[PDB]
């Protein structure tokens, strides 16, 4: 017994029967096809991680960029679609320096997300502008930044929705990824802690060895600002592993 | 078969019903639980907020828009943020204008044209988000529902979202004794009154309730997980 | 087939079926109206049909002024009817503020017509689904009578008739026309009356019917009371 | 298919059918006839009424667009005015800006323009009409066709119409270049003779032509004196 | 106030300009170089009110240098010059017209060497030689002496030169250096630069 | 199911359909040609239209003059062609109303297939349903020969034909075109020998043919169409010569 | 059959299907009627009690488009609301710009016009509100108008709207409005109104009722609520 | 189902029209490009002359700005549009910042172009990828890749349009720092890998270099076919 007719799902705009607005849905879905990317927040600060997944060798590893940053103060990781995760990383990024212009200050990691998120939400087409998107963004981001209350890890998602997380993870094995977080999570681990247990959970999911070229490691502490290890810093940790 | 006169808001139904609309309906049920009831010299907005893991942390399920209104969403939070960024604007406005706070039911008024222009017109969705406002003036404390359909409501109390029906009885049955309640006596009759629409195992919690409250002396303060210990504590048990 | 359903796409006959079917909304109605020319007067008749007691009588009429000397009788939508009226009213006066003088009966029908068609060629609107019938006096010309239909044909005529009964009436008119000696004022509304109650089998009284005319002596379109059409009424059945 | 409805599609076999449809919407138009004399060139149409309770007057099938231009029509009576009226506006604007008559060359291809610029928006469809244009300028006669695709032809005779193909070879079994107009209106009312089935009166009939003097519609006395013959 | 001079010849053309760009009365700069090297052959000059001269050189020279690149040949002198007149003349129409007084200098394979100028009105002549500001009125008539459109190189750097020592000796601004440089076939060539100590 | 319509619409395989529906259609259109010579460049082409009653007022039907220096023949849709040659027109004029030069023959071919190029890419309006050869005389390159198709690709051709039976000509034309060694007078000869080959009627009317040259003559190009009588003496001329090589054997 | 999909077709037969289905719409909305008396026009509204929680004068289907004029309203809320909201505006253009307040016939008409403008583009819906218009002017006259979603508009002695509005206006029709007065035209409306009343279908209904005229000094206002329990004791002893 | 408008997303969220975008790319003549310490090669072949054919008109390698070339694999009018396009943002950045372009700013302008076409139904993917060669300030090669879907990556070495994936293979095989340790190595390493999948050597290949400060440079096909005749030899 197979009723398959779906019928609603084409065209955002439709709100299908049980009113679901299966375009979003499917949209969320679209993210799991990107590199798993790992984010856990700490006192001493938040680390960002992901699977860089690199077709061939030819390819250059440093013109990867799935984590990257939006400040000094804020850093981001992204799973889904590269392009129009540059279209959100570069609203991030004019937000914060026009909040920079204007009041003299740094944004919090959550006021740059919903910044984000104001552009996300505009698939909906309320505005009468031409220059959006009609199709959600089909990317989920990682926003890992210390702010006035500390270090802390929001996620985003293609609807536009924003939470803070203590550890998320996004992309393909997210199931499986958010299980094995929540077992190795507790809050008073240190950075080093969770580099290692963030490294470990990949190492997990992660189809090809590990290996410095392959992943990507950041991180933003209170005293420093977003920083990414170096080959040589990730080769020391992914030998400690 | 009927799968015609369903595709858009624009297309009229054999029987005068909209079915996108309803479609649109629907999307409050969806949503976690929301209760709002008032008494004489304060309303109440109450809600259980849900979280995609242990780890992430509850969402928001309260706003204020303005000291005099605050809201409570059931329904898509995108649709939920929009209005509510129209709302805080309006009342910004008449705050600027004439220095006076909006009237609530003016601002519903406003909410409602808004809402109601997409469901007319091709292109945009209908809102498919159901709020819950209150606020207190002049006139007195207000509590008003808004549907994905631009039509609004004035309640005594109300409960939208996810299984809410149980509160809404509770509400009723005990709806005569609100009106002359203190906002302690009032916020834990809506407490009960979500705590209906829980599943059985669940159990009312610090980090899965929110509260909102606005009175005469009080402008809209939305009581946040440490916060609400205080008035989550009264309470007794399940029945 | 699917080659109607949109008034642009043209069928493999290049037939345009959205606007024939537009001519057959007029004859869902179930009204009837005439238009005869005279020597000197020219004449509308129309039937006048109250569904309910409760209406006000006064209020339903298809016979409206376009300006103090053209009158116009409306067959089809009412509201599509009344949208072409205001539309011709505003050529009118917009004709009249622009060249200093009074618009031409076949002018007006002209623009109506012209706007009919700019309706049956862009393809979101739809025609309107009502036929126009103006009558007015021309100095040059004399008495004139012309009809819009909703493809954008604005032809004049000498005698005609819109509606459900459209082929008897204009069998009838046209063997009255090839017997033809005059018509003065009282032989005209003679002709248009016999016309419609014979085409019907009505057997008219005063308020089934109303009746609008234009004369050379009096250019001004007047729509007659019941006591005037009474006055013709009986001057008809006693010969 | 999907070719038939839409008119920004090509068919398979590169056929725009929409386009073909209108021209089909031509021919179930009126007999319209044009015969280019030496001297003059005559247009003529039918202009056969349903009852007698029309009044010939009020409406004309052949209208002038300027002093020495005028033109006749088979297909959709609307789209022919809203051309006519833009026909008339052109030339207008011809004369505006260089204060001479416009050619009839020129005009034919200023209103072919515009039936092109209807045919490429899906919002509208294209006009369904086909026109005789004719003038006479710098001494000489001109006739031309305009098509709903946007084309434009020119034909020293043609027919449109209903049964346009048998009047096209009546035509050039007919046609001598050397013809005089009074011989050719005589030629073009036999070309509709063919086509009436019915009994051409005056009134049945519209006709008009072009010279050194200008376009005019000869009325219905003069069309009564040449259907005499 | 700023100088250009431009002298055409047989199979050349040469081209100088004053290098001060000033403030009020206190020279900021004694190295300004106002020559814009449209494309290989082609030179252009620019002297006028300050901001649309590196402004409105700068537009040409980025247009002239697409044409290269889109088309794979040089714009002519001639046509640079009519594309130039055209941009400056539709500007002086509008609310921002570019004050500028522009002498263009070019050599072309099939029609040699050229000299053109144009003023802030946006006219365009071709001269066998010209030169713009304050300075022109006293070097005109050296030129107007002494040339002949037969005129060899080394004999024009001279008369340039005595071109260029007449303002040491009369004008009232300072000019102290000049910049100097060649159009030929081969293409632009710099020239020492005439300084007057 | 259905990848071939709207012209927006990459098919799988990654196929713009809507526009080789398009360029299918110019193949019904009347055979036009173009031969490139060492002194000048000719535009051939078969009037299709040879109803009885039609008259030759233009200057021509399928040859259009777009510059003093430059022409084209147009093969497909009449419309979208009559739309094309005033583009091209006022492009040309603009160009020379900028640099007050004579606009370039492939600038001018690139500025209209750029045009021909966006009418595919935009979603509303249709492709333009016509292919047409440019020639012309430029400073920099001399006499060109090019061609144009509805995708608004464009190429450099020494001889070519398009319309109803384009294949045919380019394999006539393949064999009997020599580089290098062609003048206008034999030019003109292979031009009426593969118009001969391609068009259905067994002999080249006179009146079923508009031929055209473009040549350098004291410094100025002129174009030029061939009239009856020249066109006539070459179709005698080439029965004759053909006939010979028939007697021979 | 794709004709009734959407109002910019018309049937093979020659009818706008959607605007009949949407004519269907103010079906399934609760009763209300308007009568109009010598004196002046009496509203009436059957308006049910969905729940308990909902609050008293809330979801009012009476509403104030002028000082002078007062609208109910019957089919879809939202849309009611809308069109009270543009009536209202052309009340206010009109006063705005000729000076006086606006005819009733005339503010029926431009509504009528809005209203009538939907039906005909295939991009926008029509209305789902059929409404109810009322004034008095001591130099028009009491003036009841009713306007379809259609945007056809007549005058009306007596009307009704709504699910009941053949009941309702049989009922009407017994009554001799023309010589009667509004004091006790509120009795005999919520006589009306009670009768149509379904209990059984209908759990319960809070009659809300309206008038404007002389006794007003022509301003539409919500009855006193005296007059409203008087009015509603007289029904319920009626009704037996 | 899915695949008709560029905005809709899939289950499981394909993108699909850009896909077959793509998928339209591979149907083009091939590209390679490779990165020497010195030189940048960028060669391309040539699908056939016809005989009656001018060969200047048709050339798939063209020179965005002094310090900057591309070579295209894909739909020729679209990427006349985007070279054109890009060409004018080259000088349109000198014009507003005074400094030449970098090879990583014009591909992210040339991706976003692509981009912004993707985005929005009404509009169709360039079917187009390119190959961006160019040397930055500092002297260093760069070797840049866009595709229609509008992402970017720089690659050591790489190849477009059809026969990509077995000249690929063949040049992860022979890609070494000693082949790039020569001028002359690296030419014949394109040369090689382009003939891996070509009908005929030098007829059917057009190649270019560009040097540390001069501009772009197509080899005649007398230096082409002096260097295959050297690859040739060596076997």
């Amino acid at each position: 017994m197979f009723l398959t007719r779906s019928e609603y799902d084409r065209g955002v705009n439709t709100f299908s029967p049980e009113g679901r607005l299966f375009q979003v849905e499917y949209a969320i879905e679209a993210i799991k096809l990107g590199s798993t990317a790992i984010g856990i927040q700490t006192s001493e600060g938040v680390c960002l991680a992901v699977e860089k997944r690199i077709t061939s060798p030819l390819m250059e590893p440093s013109s990867i960029e799935k984590i990257v940053e939006i400040d000094a103060h804020i850093g981001c990781a992204m799973s889904g679609l590269i392009a129009d995760a540059k279209t959100l990383i570069d609203k991030a990024r004019v937000e914060t320096q026009n909040h920079w212009f204007t009041y003299n200050e740094t944004m919090t990691v959550e006021s740059v997300t919903q910044a984000v998120s104001n552009l996300a939400l505009q698939f909906g087409e309320e505005d009468a502008d031409p220059g959006a998107m009609s199709r959600p963004f089909g990317v989920a981001l990682l926003f890992g930044g210390v702010d006035e209350k500390g270090p802390q890890l929001f996620h985003m998602d293609p609807s536009g929705t924003f939470v803070q997380c203590d550890a998320r993870a996004i992309g393909s094995a997210s199931e499986g990824a958010q299980s094995s977080l929540q077992e190795v999570y507790h809050k008073s681990m240190t950075l080093k802690e969770a580099i290692k247990s963030s490294l470990i959970i990949l190492k997990q999911v992660m189809e090809e060895k590990l290996n410095a070229t392959n992943i990507e490691l950041a991180t933003v502490q209170p005293g420093q600002n977003f920083h990414m290890f170096t080959k040589e810093e990730l080769e020391e940790v992914i030998k400690d592993i | 078969f009927r799968n015609q006169y369903d595709n858009d808001v624009t297309v009229w139904s054999p029987q005068g019903r909209i079915h996108q609309i309803e479609y649109a309906m629907e999307a409050v049920k969806q949503g976690s639980a929301t209760v709002g009831l008032k008494s004489k010299t304060h309303a109440v907005l109450v809600a259980l907020k849900r979280a995609q893991s242990e780890l992430a942390a509850h969402q928001k399920k309260i706003l204020h828009v303005d000291n005099h209104i605050g809201i409570s969403i059931a329904g898509l939070t995108a649709d939920a943020r929009l209005l509510c960024n129209f709302m805080r604007q309006e009342c910004l406005d008449s705050r600027f204008v004439f220095d006076r706070p909006l009237p609530v039911s003016r601002l519903v008024s406003l909410i409602g044209s808004k809402t109601q222009i997409p469901t007319q017109r091709y292109g945009r969705r209908p809102y498919g988000v159901g709020l819950l406002i209150a606020g207190y003036d002049d006139m007195g404390p207000h509590i008003f529902q808004t549907c994905p359909s631009a039509n609004y409501f004035d309640c005594r109390a109300m409960s939208i979202g996810a299984r809410s029906q149980s509160a809404r009885t509770y509400l009723e049955r005990h709806m005569s004794e609100f009106m002359e309640c203190n906002l302690n006596e009032l916020v834990k009759h809506g407490l009960r009154a979500l705590r209906e629409t829980l599943p059985a195992e669940q159990d009312l919690t610090t980090k899965n309730v929110s509260i909102g409250i606005v009175g005469k002396d009080l402008e809209f303060t939305i009581y946040d997980d440490d916060d609400v210990s205080p008035f989550l504590e009264g309470l007794e048990e399940r029945p | 087939a699917g080659f109607d359903r949109h008034i642009t796409i043209f069928s493999p006959e290049g037939r345009l079926y959205q606007v024939e079917y537009a001519f057959k909304a007029i004859n869902q109605g179930g009204l009837t109206s005439v238009a005869v020319r005279g020597k000197d007067c020219a004449v509308i008749v129309t039937q006048k049909k109250v569904p309910d007691k409760l209406l006000d009588s006064s209020t339903v009429t298809h016979l409206f002024k376009i300006t103090e000397n053209i009158g116009c009788v409306m067959t089809g939508m009412t509201a599509d009817s009344r949208s072409q009226v205001q539309r011709a009213r505003y050529e009118a006066a917009n004709w009249k503020y622009k060249y200093g003088y009074e618009i031409p009966v076949d002018m007006l029908c002209k623009r109506i017509a012209d706007i009919s068609q700019v309706y049956t060629q862009n393809a979101e609107m739809r025609p309107l689904g009502c036929c126009m019938i103006l009558i007015g006096i021309d100095e040059e010309q004399g008495p004139q009578v012309y009809k819009c239909d909703p493809a954008g044909y604005y032809c004049g005529f000498k005698a005609t008739a819109a509606g459900v009964k459209q082929t008897e009436s204009t069998s009838f008119l046209e063997k009255k026309v090839k017997k033809k000696f005059d018509w003065t004022f009282e032989q005209t509304v003679e002709t248009a009356i016999t016309c419609l109650s014979t085409v019907l089998s009505i057997d008219f009284k005063p308020s089934e019917i109303e009746v609008g005319v234009v004369t050379v002596e009096n250019p001004k379109f007047r729509i007659l009371t019941e006591a005037e059409i009474d006055a013709h009424l009986v001057a008809l059945a006693e010969r | 298919r999907g070719y038939s409805f839409s008119l920004t599609t090509f068919s398979p076999s590169g056929k725009l059918v929409q386009i073909e449809y209108a021209l089909a919407a031509v021919a179930g138009g009126a007999p319209s006839v044009g015969i280019k004399a030496a001297n003059g060139v005559v247009l003529a149409t039918e202009k056969k009424q349903k009852s007698i309770l029309y009044d010939e007057r009020s409406v004309h099938k052949v209208e002038p667009i300027t002093k020495h231009i005028g033109l006749v029509y088979s297909g959709m009576g609307p789209d022919y005015r809203v051309l006519v009226h833009r026909a008339r506006k052109l030339a207008q604007q011809y004369y505006l800006v260089y204060q001479e008559p416009i050619p009839t060359a020129q005009l034919v291809q200023r209103v072919a323009s515009v039936m092109q610029e209807y045919t490429q928006s899906g919002g509208v469809r294209p006009f369904g009409v086909s026109l005789l244009i004719c003038g006479w300028n710098e001494g000489r006669p001109y006739l031309f066709q305009s098509d709903p695709s946007g084309a434009y032809f020119a034909w020293k005779a043609t027919a449109m119409g209903k049964n346009y193909v048998n009047g096209k070879t009546f035509l050039e079994k007919r046609y001598n270049e050397d013809l005089e107009l009074e011989d050719a209106i005589h030629t073009a009312i036999l070309t509709l003779k063919e086509s009436f089935e019915g009994q051409m009166t005056e009134d049945n009939i519209e006709v008009g032509i072009c010279n050194e003097a200008g376009f005019r519609r000869l009325t219905p006395t003069e069309v009564k004196d040449y259907l005499a013959a | 106030m700023e100088y250009l001079i431009g002298i055409q010849g047989p199979d050349y053309v040469l081209v100088a300009s004053d290098r001060v760009a000033a403030s009020n009365i206190v020279q900021m700069k004694d190295d300004h170089d106002k020559m814009f090297k449209m494309s290989e052959k082609i030179l252009l000059l620019c002297v006028g009110e300050a901001g649309d001269t590196v402004q409105f050189a700068e537009y040409i020279q980025k247009n002239v240098q697409l044409y290269k690149m889109r088309n794979g040949y040089e714009l002519s002198p001639t046509a640079a010059a009519n594309f130039t007149r055209r941009n400056l003349a539709d500007c002086l129409r509008s609310r921002t017209p570019y004050h500028v007084n522009l002498l263009l200098a070019g050599y072309d394979e099939h029609e040699g060497p050229a000299l053109y100028y144009m003023d802030y009105l946006a006219a365009l002549a071709k001269a066998p030689f010209a030169a713009h500001g304050y300075g022109a009125f006293l070097t005109l008539s050296i030129l107007d002496r002494y040339y002949t459109p037969t005129i060899s190189r080394e004999r024009a750097v001279e008369l340039l030169r005595k071109c260029l020592e007449e303002l040491q000796k009369r004008f009232i601004l300072n000019l102290p250096t000049f910049s100097v440089r060649i159009i030929d076939k081969n293409g632009i060539h710099d020239l020492d630069n005439i300084s007057f100590p | 199911r259905r990848y071939d319509s709207r012209t927006t619409i990459f098919s799988p395989e990654g196929r713009l359909y809507q526009v080789e529906y398009a360029m299918e259609a110019i193949g019904h259109a009347g055979t036009c040609l173009g031969i490139l010579a060492n002194d000048g460049v000719l535009l051939a082409a078969e009037r299709r239209n040879i109803h009885k009653l039609l008259d030759e007022v233009f200057f021509s039907e399928k040859i259009y003059k777009l510059n003093e220096d430059m022409a084209c023949s147009v093969a497909g849709i009449t419309s979208d062609a009559n739309v094309l040659t005033n583009e091209l027109r006022l492009i040309a004029q603009r160009y020379l109303l900028q640099y007050q030069e004579p606009i370039p023959c492939e600038q001018l071919v690139t500025a209209l297939c750029d045009i021909k190029q966006a009418y595919t890419q935009f979603g509303g309006k249709r492709p333009f349903g016509v292919s047409l050869l440019y020639i012309g005389w430029d400073k920099h390159y001399g006499f060109q020969l090019y061609q144009s198709d509805p995708s608004g690709n464009y190429g450099g051709w020494k001889a070519t034909c398009i319309g109803n039976n384009s294949a045919a000509a380019v394999s006539m034309l393949k064999q009997d075109y020599k580089e290098g060694e062609m003048t206008l007078k034999s030019a003109l000869a292979l031009a009426i020998k593969v118009l001969n080959k391609t068009m259905d009627v067994s002999k080249l009317s006179a009146e079923k043919v508009e031929i055209a040259t473009l040549t350098r003559e004291n410094g100025k190009t002129v174009i030029r169409v061939l009239k009856q009588k020249e066109v006539e003496q070459l179709i005698k001329k080439h029965e004759e010569e053909e006939a010979k090589a028939e007697r021979e054997k | 059959t794709g004709y009734d999909l959407s109002a910019s077709t018309f049937s093979p037969d020659g009818r706008v299907f959607q605007v009949e289905y949407a004519m269907k719409a103010v079906e399934n909305s609760s009763t209300a009627i308007g009568i109009r008396c010598k004196d002046g026009v009496v509203f009436g509204v059957e308006k049910l009690v969905l729940s308990k929680l909902y609050e008293e004068g809330s979801n009012k289907r009476l509403f104030n488009v002028d000082r002078h004029v007062g609208m109910a309203v019957a089919g879809l809320l939202a849309d009611a609301r809308s069109l009270a909201d543009i009536a209202r505006e052309e009340a206010s253009n009109f006063r705005s710009n000729f000076g006086y307040n606006i005819p009733l016939k005339h503010l029926a008409d431009r509504v009528a016009m809005y209203v009538h403008a939907y039906t005909l583009y295939s991009a926008v819906r029509p209305f789902g509100c059929s409404f109810m218009l009322g004034s008095y002017s001591v130099n028009d006259g009491a003036q009841l108008y009713m306007i379809d979603p259609s945007g056809v508009s007549y005058g009306y002695w007596g009307c009704a709207i709504g699910k009941a509005r053949q009941a309702a206006k049989t009922e009407i029709e017994k009554l001799q409005m023309k010589e009667m007065t509004c004091r006790d035209i509120v009795k005999e409306v919520a006589k009306i109104i009670y009768i149509v009343h379904d209990e059984v279908k209908d759990k319960a209904f809070e009659l809300e009722l309206s008038w404007v005229g002389e006794l007003t000094n022509g301003r539409h206002e919500i009855v006193p609520k005296d007059i409203r329990e008087e009015a509603e004791k007289y029904a319920k002893e009626s009704l037996k | 189902s899915y695949d008709r408008a560029i905005t809709v997303f899939s289950p499981d969220g394909h993108l699909f029209q850009v896909e077959y975008a793509q998928e339209a790319v591979k149907k083009g003549s091939t590209a390679v490009g490779v990165r020497g310490r010195d030189i940048v090669v960028l060669g391309v072949e040539k699908k056939s002359v016809a005989k009656l054919q001018d060969e200047r008109t048709v050339r798939k390698i063209c020179a965005l700005d002094d310090n900057v070339c591309m070579a295209f694999a894909g739909l020729t009018a679209d990427a006349r549009i985007v070279i054109n396009r890009a060409r004018v943002e080259c000088q349109s950045h000198r014009l507003t910042v005074e400094d030449p372009v970098t090879v990583e700013y014009i591909t992210r302008y040339i991706a976003s172009l692509k981009q912004r076409y993707t985005q929005s139904n009404g509009r169709r993917p360039f079917g187009i990828s390119a190959l961006i060669v160019g040397f930055d300030f500092d002297g260093t090669p760069r070797l840049y890749q866009t595709d229609p879907s509008g992402t970017y990556h720089a690659w050591k070495a790489n190849a477009i349009g059809r026969g990509a994936k077995s000249v690929r293979e063949f040049l992860e095989k022979n890609y070494t720092d000693e082949a790039i340790e020569t001028d002359d190595l690296t030419i014949k390493l394109v040369i090689k890998a382009l003939l891996e999948v070509v009908q005929s050597g030098g007829k059917n290949i057009e190649l270019a270099v560009m040097r540390r400060d001069q501009s772009l440079k197509i080899l005649n096909p007398e230096e082409i076919e002096k260097y295959v005749a050297e690859i040739e030899k060596e076997k």
